[PDB]
């Protein structure tokens, strides 16, 4: 399993809080810092539908 | 196939520049970041900076800060000879292509039309032991490798960052005596002037007048974007802060498939004592590799494309060609030498010195030797003891030679 | 006495010195059409009849030999192959002959005198003095002779000097 | 029943061998090697492919001074140019007419395509033969995988064999292997870290899925044109391109003793040097009594054809009278010719046929049959054919194909000289013995 983050606060990288279809702002910023992280590819694939 | 499809669902088109569009130097919609042709039948995977597949086959383009769309049959490129596009996906088309030395891709939307030229070789490769320009419509199958025409996530990624600030001189604009930046709809930008002290001020959606500043030049008007990517370019200045944001993966990477490679005409072989003759006929140009099966392979290599004769030597040891993508073919040598070894003693030698040169000449040599040395001392024994026999009888004063003595000698 | 005199009366024309710059060195023997001359001494012949001839070569023997022209046949020495023992006549006085060797007794003898046939009481050369050996008080000669076959025998002792 | 024997190192060719325990009947040995294949250990150091520069977008900044800062990416450029003038598709990017500030960067990472389309440097060495045997020991037979090490003996049905070490520790691969595309190449390649750019070894990298990347590829940075945003480089075309322009052909064309290079496991096969010996351990319960079998008495050998040819161009026949019915092993214990057969079934009474093949042209050889030795004679022909397609399947001699011609004329002419050298010598003693007798009397 793999966390991400978008705060101090861990969640799994298959569920996340926000889509880009809903705020497409603050997925890129969501997208910033989890570059550097194994579960980037299913935080993508998350983020790609709701 | 939303799933691969919506990430680049978030990134953008953009402008860039190229260096011969049509008439001069412009900033081209459809500039060529890239050509990777390493495919084998000729595929080659553009990127340009249009998108393409964004509704079935389309291609996204920017102009001049708004976005435009066509369907992607009006788009054409072309190395040499004309090209034929498959599909794109994102940034990256994918195309069928021969060798050049460039590629011009364009369209016409108006009656303006777009191109832009890079300097990017394109070359076609061929698969196998035999070089054509143009797959043929038969032969047999070898692993090759070309890029696949699907759109499958795998391990490479290209980075897109946050657009910079686009300069807008049309934004910029005058009212009777005054300087109106008025930006577009629903759109935020950042103006900065130098005509009295220093201003740097931020507007949201607001057609803001400036009193002072009295002339288009005093002023620059920039542009925000927030909510796209474009990709990590030279040709496009950098945002601050340094958030990259995110990277996408790419469609069209090289894969393992099967190739229909040409089979050159059989040779006509032809043999000799220790010896093959090969007369070759080339449709296309062909290699020709040859080596011996023993310690020293003495190995030739060939590249033959017009019909050529080529006499080799086969030992006792083995011998082995390839021809085109033919298999090898493996020869072996047998004991035929020219002659009869079973008398007349002037075939013996010449049967034996065509089955060892060395060896023949050697022992004859030292058996002629051996004979004349043994030939020439015996006549000197014979010549020494006639004159031992014949030496008394001579220096007496009578002078005779007896009977026995007289004609064994030859003395008289 | 009387017995050089005789040596001297039958040896005086067919007799030749051999000279090298003057010097007396050898002799050689004109005895059935043949001349014998030895190896080690070397120069011209006196005479001018012997001297422009070819000589055949036996170098074992030790014997240089030739043809004499058939009007110096008859002018030779005589020459026979029964020989008693006892004593021999020489050109500087006796020679003995014991056991079938040739002795010379002391106080002559030196380099020069090479080729001397020995005569017997009849007058045929019975040997030819090539070398000498001194032997105590009575020295011996290393020389050749024939037999009643016809083969020449050289005789040579241990040793021996080369005059 | 220890029983050791010595197999050329040649797949295809059949090898026959008989066992002779004294009281039992012969046993007929028959192995022919499938595959024979040699494993050197192997060991990755790198991996190569195309690189690709990635550039850096252009910082620019209006009447003010950049700064570089470092990001320890591989062969890594950074340049800071003042002075520009950029144009953006909008008109000008600065007011300013100097004192603007523009950071070029650039970097080598690999290609996208590195996956599919690579390179990978090994090393070899300590080789290891391993062998595919089809073995017939006594009308039985078994496909058996074998180490041709000094251990590691098969077991089957009691039967022990244990193939020696090869006579040569020979292999086709060097120090230093490159496998590129299937085919494997006799390259020496740079070491970690000596990569030079233009050739073979300007990016390195441990793994394929690595992360840590070596590059040394040349990389300089010029000045962008005047009115323009773009990062000019330029550096070295790369080496993995050039490697495979100039390519020699691979090990599978130019190895020695017909050497068959394969990929998967990097092996060679089928290759023709040395020799392997063997070694049997027979259990006593597959041995049969002599009596058991056909004993046979008065046997004769002709030649019917007699072809010194690389198969077998030789056909012989055995008049026999054996004592009962049944097969018995045959056998040719020289190296003269080799028997097709091995095992010919006999009758009480008739003629057998068997099939051998021999280089002497003047061929003597002492053949086995059941538990007797009978001698074959004749003479060979040379065959018509020149070039044949199948190897060779007998052992060659000295003196193998003189002709009682060509012996004719060695002896007539080496001795005859002997023969005139000493009765010259006899003729100087009796000369010699009769000069000194007639000077004796003097």
């Amino acid at each position: 399993t793999t966390m991400c983050l978008l705060a101090n606060v861990t969640f799994p990288c298959a569920q996340p809080p926000i889509c880009y279809d809903r705020k497409p702002a603050e997925t890129l910023a969501m997208l910033s810092v989890n570059v550097d992280n194994p579960g980037y590819d299913e935080l993508l694939e998350a983020a790609v539908k709701c | 196939t939303e799933e691969l499809f919506n990430e680049y669902k978030l990134t953008r088109p953009y402008m860039a520049r190229c260096i011969r569009c049509a008439v001069g130097s412009c900033h081209s919609p459809i500039a060529i970041e890239a050509v990777k042709s390493d495919g084998h039948d000729g595929y080659v995977r553009l990127q340009t900076s249009s998108q393409y597949g964004l509704k079935g086959r389309t291609m996204r383009y920017d102009m001049h800060g708004t976005i435009k769309e066509i369907p992607l049959h009006q788009v054409s490129l072309y190395t040499s000879r004309p090209c034929h596009i498959v599909d794109g996906h994102g940034y990256f088309l994918l195309a069928r292509c021969p060798a050049g030395d460039s590629i011009t891709m364009e369209f016409k939307k108006d009656s303006v039309r777009h191109s832009c030229s890079v300097p990017y070789e394109v070359k076609f490769n061929p698969v196998g032991r035999e070089l054509y320009t143009h797959p043929p419509e038969h032969g047999v199958e070898q692993a090759c490798q070309v890029y696949a025409h699907d759109a499958q996530n795998r391990g490479a990624y290209v980075e897109m960052h946050l657009p910079g600030s686009e300069v807008d001189s049309s934004l910029v604009s005058l009212s009777g005596s005054s300087v109106t930046v008025t930006p577009p709809d629903g759109t935020s930008a950042l103006v900065e002037c130098e005509c009295g002290g220093t201003k740097i001020s931020e507007t949201i959606n607001k057609t803001k007048q400036f009193s002072q500043c009295t002339k288009k030049e005093q002023c620059r008007a920039y542009r925000l974007q927030n909510d796209k990517w474009v990709y990590n370019s030279d040709k496009l200045p950098k945002a601050a802060g340094a958030t990259l944001k995110g990277k996408l993966h790419v469609p069209f990477l090289l894969a393992d498939g099967k190739c229909t490679v040409p089979l050159a005409p059989e040779p006509m072989i032809t043999f000799g004592f220790r010896s093959v003759s090969l007369k070759l006929h080339p449709k296309n140009p062909t290699y020709l590799i040859t080596r011996q099966l023993a310690d020293e392979p003495h190995y030739t290599h060939e590249l033959i494309s017009e019909p050529a004769v080529r006499n080799f030597t086969v030992t006792e040891k083995g011998w082995e060609f390839v021809w085109g993508n033919h298999p090898p073919k493996r020869f072996w040598a047998q004991e035929t030498a020219p002659g009869n070894p079973h008398g007349l003693p002037h075939e013996v030698i010449t049967h034996y010195y065509h089955r060892y040169p060395m060896s023949t000449i050697l022992g004859l040599s030292i058996c002629a030797a051996i004979a004349t040395v043994s030939v020439a001392a015996s006549t000197w024994l014979f010549c020494r003891s006639r004159v031992a026999c014949l030496t008394p009888y001579r220096l007496t004063p009578n002078a005779r030679i007896p009977f026995c003595l007289a004609v064994l000698c030859c003395a008289r | 006495g009387k017995r050089q005199r005789m040596v001297m009366k039958l040896e005086s024309d067919k007799t030749f010195p051999i000279m090298l710059e003057g010097k007396i060195n050898g002799y050689a023997c004109v005895v059935g059409g043949k001349l014998f001359r030895p190896m080690h001494v070397e120069g011209k012949i006196d005479n001018d009849v012997l001297a422009a001839l070819k000589t055949k070569k036996a170098s074992k023997y030790d014997l240089e030999y030739a043809d004499v022209p058939q009007n110096m046949r008859a002018d030779t020495f005589k020459y026979t192959h029964e020989k008693p023992q006892g004593y021999y006549s020489w050109h500087h006085g006796a020679v003995q002959y014991e056991n079938g060797r040739f002795t010379v007794p002391k106080g002559v003898g030196a380099k020069g005198d090479s080729g001397r046939p020995i005569l017997d009481n009849q007058g045929r050369v019975v040997a030819i003095v090539l070398g000498g050996v001194n032997e105590g008080s009575r020295t011996a000669l290393s020389v050749v002779m024939w037999n009643e076959k016809g083969v020449t025998v050289k005789y040579t002792p241990e040793n021996c000097e080369q005059w | 029943y220890e029983h050791a024997t010595t197999m050329p190192s040649q797949a295809g060719i059949s090898y026959n061998t008989i066992v002779n325990r004294a009281g039992y009947a012969p046993l007929p040995i028959s192995i022919t090697p499938t595959k024979i294949k040699l494993i050197p250990t192997v060991n990755l150091e790198y991996v190569t492919c195309h690189y690709k520069t990635g550039m850096d977008s252009p910082a620019i900044k209006c009447c003010g001074s950049q700064e570089c800062t470092p990001t320890y990416r591989p062969d890594e450029q950074c340049k800071v140019f003042t002075g520009v003038y950029p144009f953006m598709w909008g008109g000008a990017y600065c007011f300013c007419d100097t004192e603007n500030t523009q950071v070029s960067k650039a970097y080598v990472m690999k290609s996208d395509d590195c996956l599919a389309d690579h390179a990978e440097a090994y090393k070899a060495h300590t080789a290891s033969v391993q062998a595919f045997l089809n073995i017939t020991v006594g009308e039985h037979s078994i496909v058996t995988t074998v180490y041709v090490n000094g251990e590691t003996p098969v077991n089957f049905n009691g039967v022990k064999i244990t193939a020696g070490p090869l006579s040569t520790a020979w292999t086709p691969f060097d120090r230093k292997i490159v496998q590129y595309a299937g085919e494997i190449y006799n390259y020496d390649f740079p070491e970690y870290g000596a990569g030079q750019p233009g050739a073979f070894g300007d990016i390195q990298s441990r793994t394929v899925s690595s992360s840590d990347l070596y590059a040394n590829t040349n990389l300089v940075l010029q000045r962008p044109k005047a009115g323009a945003i773009h990062v000019p480089y330029t550096q070295a075309p790369s080496g993995f391109e050039q490697w495979k322009k100039d390519k020699a052909p691979s090990l599978k064309f130019t190895a020695p003793f017909g050497c068959e290079i394969y990929t998967n496991p990097i092996r060679a096969e089928n290759c023709a040097v040395g020799s392997i010996p063997l070694a049997f351990d027979i259990p006593d319960a597959l041995f049969t009594r002599v009596s058991e079998t056909p004993t046979l008495s008065a046997a004769e050998c002709t030649l019917n054809e007699c072809v010194y040819s690389s198969d077998f161009g030789g056909i012989a026949t055995v008049k026999y009278s054996a004592s009962k019915s049944g097969k018995c092993a045959v056998h040719v214990p020289s190296g003269t010719a080799t028997l097709k057969e091995a095992a010919v079934e006999l009758t009480e009474q008739g003629s057998a046929t068997i099939h051998f093949s021999t280089a002497n042209i003047h061929p003597e050889f002492r053949l086995q049959i059941c538990t007797s030795y009978v001698t074959c004679k004749g003479d060979c022909h040379p065959p018509k054919d020149h070039i044949v397609t199948h190897p060779q399947y007998h052992a060659q001699t000295f003196t193998a194909a003189v002709s009682k011609t060509a012996w004719t004329w060695l002896t007539s002419l080496l001795g005859g000289s002997a023969v005139i050298i000493i009765i010259g010598l006899v003729l100087a003693t009796i000369v010699a013995m009769y000069v000194l007798t007639n000077q004796k009397h003097n």
